[PDB]
């Protein structure tokens, strides 16, 4: 009957859209993790940068 | 700038609050990023760049002008 076949595309349809949220909930939070990542290496790469100036500055002759 | 506006008997008031500047860079860094302690004194007394601070001028400048032609030693005490 027409009935059940609905039931079964519909229930396809349910699955698919159920892997599509996934993937979308864990790009963002891919998306938010490596920024968090990228932050504190930003962080650290300023602090070196300044770091290697004041160095220069104290070294450097004239 | 405090230390350089008043006689030589300041030194201990400006080691207490630069032990309190200190303290306080401790605590930020528990949370914050920041150059180190010496490398700042060393900027604000402008002796990074130069063989010698502005505290060790002032004191040469207190010595020949103050210190030496107004004190009296006492030995006993010293």
């Amino acid at each position: 009957r027409e009935i059940h076949q609905d039931w079964a595309n519909r229930e396809y349809i349910e699955i698919i859209t159920s892997s599509i949220k996934k993937i979308a909930d864990f790009l963002n939070s891919f998306d938010m993790s490596c920024r968090s990542r990228l932050a504190t290496l930003n962080e650290k790469l300023t602090a070196l940068e300044r770091r290697i100036e004041y160095i220069e500055a104290r070294v450097t002759k004239g | 700038g405090r230390f350089e506006s008043e006689d030589l008997t300041s030194i201990v008031e400006l080691d207490g609050l630069l032990e309190i500047n200190r303290m306080t860079h401790k605590l930020l860094s528990r949370y914050l990023t920041l150059d180190g302690f010496d490398a700042m004194f060393r900027e604000a007394n402008h002796n990074v760049s130069a063989p010698y601070g502005r505290i060790t001028l002032h004191v040469f400048w207190e010595l020949n002008y103050d210190f030496l032609p107004n004190y009296c030693y006492n030995g006993s005490t010293n």
